[PDB]
């Protein structure tokens, strides 16, 4: 019977092991992800994959996931796997509320998840998941939140990445434009529209090719707002009226 | 020719002037002793008239003959070019030293008789696996590495160069080197070094073209190999790339890994064989390490074992200033940026991405290389 057996756990002779590898292979493809934020809110950006002309485009969202009421995270990976990874953390925010009557320190939230996701990688003989993820919310100890997952079972801090097919030259952008604490909750915006249009290798900027999420802090509300399709448009033909002038007067 | 071989004095001494004056007379005891054989036997001329007789007795029609076997009493069976062999005899004017089986000899017109042998047109492989000139420059190309270098030298040069430490210590030298490590390390560009050092007869073979589509043809090639590399002088093997072997199966082979086995299997041989080996070094290099059969990896088979790291950023600031030694580099530029750019570049990355840059200054006639060219040719180099 132990022929049949794989062995999805023990290390590799140069010390490492394989089959998470092929999983962060995997999380190179199939999908375009990104978050940025400075200052009051933080955006989400999300290429949508399917751009079939028949489908009904409804559950108000694609990769993004409202998790707790003022958090929320935006998924990318296999998307079956997702969906109980989803729902699973969910009620483990609920049954934080439950225990203590509070909603959830975002990090410490991430943490309890990631122990998950690192015990398949640990032990078990289990096939792990090729899923990573970003995390987006506010507290009372740090405000506005933002959360890097990896499959592997780590995480990260961060405030502005991307995790696309060409994330690493988005990033090599990224660290030529930003700044800390000042890119306002527009100039990250116009920023992120040229940064999906740099690694969008689809041009034009199809505003249904793509999903932006905001979470602001409202007085009690900590507004997560996805914004209508009416209102990218005129951000798109907004970085185009500028990269023309710009071209030009160069 | 080889009429004295002593020359140790070295210096003004009667001992070196006795030595010739000693020589000189019997130099002239030939001389005149050969004198007085014309002078009461001239009887003929001796330089033309002996040698034509030589060449009366061979006819113009000389065919070109092949040995299968020897009977020593001057005649053999030989193979026709036909095939149709026959039991001719061998003359005296043969030299009969020269004479191994399959040798290619000359025959009469006539009765066919052993007149003489031929020496052989080489080999069109030995030409084409043997490397001719040195290739490129020397050590001081590389930079960064400055240890493993020691360990090459060590294992390779200093055996040729000074055969006294290893008499004065009791010891031979390591027997066989081998390289790996990350891809685009560099691997190669040391052996260029190598091969631009020495001064022994070098050989250098992928291990990707050792397979064949013929069964045996592999370990065929190797046997013959390994004679063009013992039959020369002390000769320098290298094999790149010899995970190949294992990694890839192609369809023009015949048998399966089944057959691969066999040629590793000949290969193996060919490393800790029980004949006297002689002066060939083995050089290896690869990628996949962990890949291949450790049966060749023994010591015994091979001593030494050299990883080549990735370069850390001290060092690759170097290989930058080696890439961009020569060229007009405007002023424009920080490489302390382009360092950091990629955390795990290689040394092929570097130049990659300078000559990249160069291309893109003569796409605008340039001569001076900027710093946009930089920004815009690791776009080019890395991202895709
Ligand atoms: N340390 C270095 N200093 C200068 N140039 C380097 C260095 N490392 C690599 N290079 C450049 O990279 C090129 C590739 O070298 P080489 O082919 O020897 O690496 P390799 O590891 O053998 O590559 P492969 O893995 O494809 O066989 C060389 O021509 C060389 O100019
Ligand atoms: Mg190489």
């Amino acid at each position: 019977s132990r022929r049949y057996d794989s062995r999805t756990t023990i290390f590799s002779p140069e010390g490492r092991l394989y089959q998470v590898e092929y999983a962060m292979e995997a999380i190179g493809h199939a999908g375009t992800c990104l978050g940025i934020l400075a200052n009051d809110g933080v955006l989400l950006a999300a290429e949508r994959r399917n751009i079939h002309k028949l489908l009904d485009e409804v559950f108000f969202s694609e990769k993004i996931y409202k998790l707790n009421e003022d958090m929320a995270c935006s998924v990318a990976g296999i998307t079956s796997d997702a969906n109980v990874l989803t729902n699973e953390l969910r009620l483990i925010a609920q049954r934080y509320l439950l225990q203590y009557q509070e909603p959830i320190p975002c990090e410490q939230l991430v943490t309890a998840l990631c122990d998950i996701k690192q015990a398949y990688t640990q032990f078990g003989g289990k096939r792990p998941f090729g899923v990573s993820l970003l995390y987006i919310g506010w507290d009372k100890h740090y405000g506005f939140q933002l959360y890097q997952s990896d499959p592997s079972g780590n995480y990260g801090g961060w405030k502005a990445t991307c995790i696309g097919n060409n994330s690493a030259a988005a990033v090599s952008m990224l660290k030529q434009d930003y700044k800390e604490g000042e890119m306002t909750l527009k100039s990250a915006l116009a920023l992120a529209i040229k940064v999906l249009n740099k690694t969008m290798d689809v041009s034009k900027l199809s505003a249904e090719k793509v999903e932006i999420a905001t979470l602001t802090r409202e007085n009690g509300k900590t507004v997560i707002r996805v914004l209508k399709q009416k209102e990218v448009e005129q951000l798109i033909k907004k970085h185009e009226e500028e990269e023309a002038k710009a071209e030009r007067e160069k | 020719a080889s009429k004295l071989p002593l020359v140790t004095p070295h210096t003004q001494c009667r001992l070196k002037l006795l030595k010739l004056e000693r020589i000189k007379d019997y130099l002239l005891m030939e001389e005149e002793f050969i004198r007085n054989q014309e002078q009461m036997k001239p009887l003929e001329e001796k330089q033309e008239e002996e040698r034509s007789k030589v060449d009366d007795l061979r006819g113009t029609p000389m065919s070109v003959g092949t040995l299968e076997e020897i009977i020593d009493d001057n005649h053999a069976i030989v193979s026709t070019s036909v095939g149709s062999e026959h039991y001719v005899s061998i003359l005296s004017f043969v030299d009969k030293d020269l004479l191994e089986p399959g040798c290619s000899v000359l025959l009469n017109h006539k009765v066919h008789a052993v007149i003489g042998v031929l020496m052989d047109d080489t080999d069109p492989l030995v030409t084409v696996m043997k490397v001719e000139k040195a290739p490129q420059e020397t050590y001081a190309d590389i930079g960064g590495l400055d240890n493993q270098i020691q360990e090459i030298k060590e294992s390779v040069e200093l055996p040729l160069t000074h055969p006294e430490y290893y008499e004065e210590m009791g010891i031979k030298p390591p027997k066989g080197v081998i390289l790996y490590g990350p891809p685009g390390t560099g691997k190669t560009l040391l052996a260029k070094a190598v091969a631009n050092q020495t001064s022994a007869t070098f050989l250098r073979v992928v291990g990707s073209e050792l397979i064949q589509k013929y069964l045996g043809d592999g370990p065929k090639l190797v046997r013959e190999l390994f004679r063009v590399a013992e039959e020369h002088a002390p000769s320098i093997v290298f094999i790149d790339e010899i995970d190949a072997i294992g990694t890839k199966r192609y369809d023009s082979n015949s048998g399966g890994e089944r057959e691969i086995q066999r040629t590793m299997l000949e290969l193996l041989n060919q490393l800790d064989g029980f004949d006297s080996r002689g002066d060939v070094k083995v050089i290896m290099a690869t990628n996949r390490i962990e890949t291949l059969d450790p049966a060749l990896i023994r010591p015994g088979r091979i001593d030494r074992k050299i990883e080549f790291p990735l370069p850390d950023e001290k060092t690759k600031k170097r290989i930058f200033q080696i890439h961009t030694s020569r060229m007009t580099l405007a002023d424009d530029v920080t490489l302390d940026d382009l360092i950091m750019a990629k955390d795990d570049l290689s040394g092929a990355d570097i130049k990659a991405i300078c000559t990249e840059a160069g291309l893109m200054a003569l796409r605008e006639r340039r001569m001076k290389v900027t710093n946009e060219d930089f920004k815009k040719s690791k776009e080019n180099v890395l991202y895709k």
